[PDB]
RNA sequence: ACCAAAGCUAGCUCAACAACAAAUACAAAAAUACACCAAAAUAAAAUAAAACAUUCACCUAACAUUAAAGUAUAGGAGAUAGAAAUUUUUAUCCUGACGCUAUAGAGAUAGUACCGUAAGGGAAAGAUGAAAGAAUAAAAGUAAAAAAAAGCAAAGAUUACCCCUUCUACCUUUUGCAUAAUGGUUUAACCAGAAAAAAUCUAACAAAGAGAACUUUAGCUAGAUACCCCGAAACCAGACGAGCUACCCAUGAGCAGUUUAAAAGAACCAACUCAUCUAUGUGGCAAAAUAGUGAGAAGACUUGUAGGUAGAGGUGAAAA
RNA sequence: UCGCACACGCUUACAUCAGUAACUAAUAAUAUACUGAUAAUUAACAACCAAUAAACCAAAACAACACUAAAACGUUUAUUAA
């Protein structure tokens, strides 16, 4: 759980448990090809691996055999009106691969299902105004 | 724009407000009236009016005492009420010749000192001039009980002061544990200086010391909201028993 | 609607817990969503869910918040929940 | 020779020298913390 | 919502794109003088029936839209018009769309239903202590517009999808007020035994 | 016809009155292991004295206000500095403005861009309308509209633009300037004379006059008349600087070949280091370079990372 | 014909698709350097990563052995180390 207090663990400490869990997570399409084995999620910035692999499993019910994270910074070089620095967010990746021999493929979330007047003048009126009958 | 109350009336300000209005009020009493230190370095003349030797006059003629400096070491020990004189002086005299910066230090010698209040025997640097009082007052527990807060200067003579004299009020049998006859004599002869119980501990303390005793004193953990509301519902239950 | 407080006043613990859980995956489909109709340059569908998910969420949290702070001032009468 | 390079970039010597922490350590360096927030800047310290 | 210091409100919604076209980023423009109205000073509301006393267009009645507190301006329906085109394109102008113009609050009165007049609306609590509209002229109570709100869900025709909760469910009150924490509540329920308690920790 | 030009607001002056939560001193924004903490010594000089040494108000404190008084006194008895005894003071309420409008007024739309290693410095700007959920042609500079023997550029004039005739730009500075003395491309906006002792002038009341204290042999009381702007090199206090360079202290790293019993402050000659001599370059490619040519090249050798010494000083194989 | 890596240092300037009238390039063409949208570098390398007692005079130099200017660097035993 982000932004809170963890107890400070000494020798013989109850199991830490955390009840509502403060996390959120996002299953991007990868940018890159990648094995069909492999699942990409941002995540926040202060959550660790293993983090990720128990929320994974318990929350939905996942088999993650191997969890893998970087880092990515965002561009600092943009500038306002006031010729101030715009910061993109720095954010967390992490790579998942799964156990029982899944193979998972992103889905396609845009099916594509869904629910000619000519006034143009005339060419041989020579700039008369046609409503005008007479 | 301006201060709707002057600086100097800011540092006073500071203490009607907040936890030092919860201090005792002989501590505030004894701290704001400054009796005038007695001259040590420079020599005061009496009368109040002299006659102008070229003038022919009577002039009214005031004493301005000399600004003297105290090191943080002397705070330590018992130097007579002096220390550091900063000045200038003209080299030969001639105010005709250079000025020329110049500081006089005291002479400090390294010297024992005993109580009777106190028991003990204490390594004091102490100056000419404290054995000089320390003699006239005619004993070294004299010369603490005898003297203002002003002419000592010093930390370590102000709380000396407040042990021995909490030593008096509290009627101490640790004093001089197997003797009843020397408990007589030496509390007896200082008897004059006796104060009640509450004043004693106070005296010695300088304001840090009195915010935090006071903040110690002052120190309860809040009540828990269920006592308060068994309380007033028990209160409730009576009234309601006997209205009926 | 998003869950207001005076609908949460009335769940007890378990159910609150419970539903913590129903809001946090439809916060994360959601998300993904969000991440997703940003990269097929398309808009998003129904924006408004996103703002709902939160509220109930943030409601939930008020609502728990106060069953903790309530207790603890009954039982310790310290204000402020971390010392300081 | 040629001279106006004199500024060799270093991470570690810009924060020894400038950093928060060597301010904080000595008096002075206090009042230039202090002195830099009177005038209300963005960044107090290297 | 994102706002500036100085910001004038053109109709345009102010996080929207012929907003951000009106006054762009770095826009400040000069003052515009707003004769204060507190809000309990404020008698109008969108949907009521007014009155427009000033203008090409006036004695006439009409429904308010939507009132901007910002700037004070009513909106009347169709009433005060200046004509807008919409399509635009190379070859072709399309729609043209009669506008309405917005309308300052000292030209606009408020009808009071029975006999259809212009009337000052002047605030009256009554003894059971409603706040009700009385008029000075008239001597009536006046009602405020009871009005459609901005989604266009209407309470009364609706229907659950698979994520809608039904109302009976979530007006059931399961709660038990006893002097526990969500933590030991729930590991309570759940049946997970601790039993090592937490060593001596200092705070700092 | 371009480039331009115009708004009245943002806000200022002066004066009365009196979003949590987490993270932070590790190399701040890093949950978490054995310590240490913490400290204090007169303000100086610039300048006045037409130099400068004693001396030089204000600069810390509160004490206010009307007087005693610029008096007693203190002073290279110079410049200047300067009290007290003793006296005076009716309440609050009653806020504003012969204060500024975007080169003004705050530095401010900002301590932000940007410039500095760092202490530190520090800007510029906005303008239609009810609604944009409706689309005056006036500065310099130019264009419409190259220029025809001749001459401080104009003036007298003429039917007539020239052609004739008559004339040493302007300030400042000097004995004297067309001077080949200084200054300025041109336009706009900003940009420099403040005091009331004595005096004169106009009035009040007069042996008295002033709404308290004073002055009075026509005086007193009141008004009105007055004395600039920009520039050093310096000197003093406190900060910040050894990422350049000077020298050290740590911890690393290079030096091929050829010659010689040899790593010998030996030869030859690369990498690497210096900077001899010439020519280019001189608002450069470069606020010290490039091309050739040169010295040294297992040593008092070059070089990387990280510490240290700070201006009354440091460091120095002394070139101040 | 100053090539590919790492260290230090820079911070998205890198990648894909799209647009370039005008801004960046000291010109154009088109685009690693302009503008918009979207993505992206994945640890075995590298950083972080114990104390206290005791024995041990004996250079690196292809290291036999030496030279003078006297040389950076740890093993092993014992006691405890989540
Ligand atoms: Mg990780
Ligand atoms: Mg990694
Ligand atoms: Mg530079
Ligand atoms: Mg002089
Ligand atoms: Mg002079
Ligand atoms: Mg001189
Ligand atoms: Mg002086
Ligand atoms: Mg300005
Ligand atoms: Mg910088
Ligand atoms: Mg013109
Ligand atoms: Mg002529
Ligand atoms: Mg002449
Ligand atoms: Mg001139
Ligand atoms: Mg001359
Ligand atoms: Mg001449
Ligand atoms: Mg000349
Ligand atoms: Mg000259
Ligand atoms: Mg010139
Ligand atoms: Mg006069
Ligand atoms: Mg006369
Ligand atoms: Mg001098
Ligand atoms: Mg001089
Ligand atoms: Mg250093
Ligand atoms: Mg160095
Ligand atoms: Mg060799
Ligand atoms: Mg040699
Ligand atoms: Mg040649
Ligand atoms: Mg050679
Ligand atoms: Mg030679
Ligand atoms: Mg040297
Ligand atoms: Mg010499
Ligand atoms: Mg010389
Ligand atoms: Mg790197
Ligand atoms: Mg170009």
């Amino acid at each position: 759980a982000r932004n809170v207090l963890y107890p400070l663990y000494q020798l013989g400490n109850p199991q830490l448990r955390v009840f509502r869990t403060n996390f959120f997570i996002q299953l991007v399409r990868p940018g890159t090809a990648q094995p069909e084995d492999t699942v990409q999620f941002r995540i926040p910035m202060e959550m660790t691996r293993v983090d990720l692999r128990n929320y994974l499993e318990r929350i939905y019910n996942v088999p993650v055999a191997a969890v893998r994270t970087r880092v990515q910074y965002g561009s600092n070089r943009r500038r306002d009106h006031r010729n101030i620095r715009i910061k993109k967010p720095d954010y967390k990746v992490a790579y998942v691969q799964l156990a029982l021999g899944q193979t998972f493929t992103f889905p396609d979330l845009f099916p594509e299902r869904k629910g000619r007047q000519k006034h143009s003048p005339d060419p041989r009126r020579g700039g008369v105004p046609g409503w005008f009958g007479l | 724009p301006l201060h709707k109350v002057p600086v100097g009336l800011w540092k006073q300000l500071r203490l009607w407000e907040g936890i030092y209005s919860r201090l005792p009020r002989h501590y505030l009493r004894s701290l704001e009236e400054a009796r005038t230190p007695t001259p040590v370095h420079y020599r005061p003349h009496g009368a109040k009016f002299k006659i102008n030797p070229k003038n022919w006059q009577r002039e009214r003629v005031e004493d301005v005492p000399i600004p003297v400096h105290y090191p943080p070491e002397s705070q330590l020990g018992l130097w007579g009420g002096e220390g550091w004189v900063l000045g200038h002086r003209y080299v030969n005299n001639d105010k005709l010749s250079k000025r020329v910066r110049k500081v006089w230090k005291p002479q400090l010698f390294q010297r024992e000192l005993y109580s009777e209040i106190l028991d003990k025997r204490f390594t004091v640097t102490v100056t000419m001039r404290t054995l000089d009082l320390i003699d006239q007052a005619c004993g070294f527990d004299f010369y603490i009980l005898k003297t203002p807060k002003e002419d000592l200067c010093s930390k370590f003579g102000m709380d000396l002061k407040r042990g021995m004299l909490l030593r008096l009020a509290r009627q101490d049998p640790q004093l001089h544990p197997d003797d009843p006859a020397r408990r007589a004599a030496i509390y007896d002869r200082y008897k004059a200086f006796v104060i009640p119980e509450a004043e004693a501990e106070w005296v010695g303390l300088t304001l840090d010391e009195a915010v935090e005793k006071q903040r110690l004193l002052e120190e309860k953990d809040p009540i828990p909201l269920f006592k308060i509301f068994v309380e007033e519902l028990l209160g409730q239950l009576q009234q309601q028993a006997l209205s009926e | 609607a998003s869950w207001t407080c005076q609908q949460l006043r009335n769940k007890s613990n378990e159910d609150l817990h419970k539903l913590w859980y129903v809001l946090l995956k439809e916060r994360n489909m959601l998300l993904t969503l969000e991440q997703e109709a940003k990269r097929q340059r398309l808009p998003m569908p129904s924006p408004e869910r996103l703002e709902k998910v939160v509220d109930s969420m943030d409601a939930l949290d008020k609502v728990v918040q106060e069953r903790e702070d309530a207790l603890r001032l009954l039982q310790t009468g310290q204000e402020k929940a971390r010392p300081g | 020779k040629a001279r106006g390079n004199e500024y060799q970039p270093s991470n570690i010597k810009r924060k020894h020298k400038h950093g928060w922490v060597r301010r904080l350590r000595t008096p002075t360096g206090v009042q230039v913390i202090l002195r830099r927030m009177h005038k209300g800047r963005k960044s107090l310290s290297h | 919502v994102t706002l500036p210091p100085n910001y004038r409100y053109g109709m345009s919604r102010p996080g929207s794109l012929s907003d951000k076209r009106k006054n762009p980023p770095g826009t400040r423009r000069r003052r515009v003088p707003v004769e204060p109205i507190s809000d309990e000073d404020w008698h109008l509301f969108c949907g009521d029936k007014v009155e427009i006393l000033e203008g090409k267009d006036a004695g006439k009645q009409g429904k308010v839209v939507q009132v901007i507190r910002q700037r004070n301006w009513v909106v009347v329906e169709g009433l005060n018009t200046h004509y807008r085109y919409v399509g635009k394109t190379v070859d072709y102008r399309g729609t043209m769309i009669p506008s309405e113009a917005p309308l300052l609050h000292n030209q606009v009165k408020l009808v009071d239903p029975t006999d259809r007049k212009p009337t000052d609306v002047e605030w009256r609590f009554t003894e059971a202590g409603e706040r009700v509209r009385v008029s000075t002229r008239s001597g009536r109570i006046i009602p405020k517009p009871e009005f459609p709100r901005a989604d266009g869900i209407v309470p009364e025709t609706w229907i659950d999808g698979p994520k809608d909760t039904s109302v009976e469910d979530a007006l059931e009150k399961t709660y038990v007020p006893r002097l526990k924490t969500l933590e030991e509540e729930v590991m309570e329920a759940m049946g997970i035994q601790e039993t090592r308690r937490h060593k001596k920790v200092y705070w700092y």
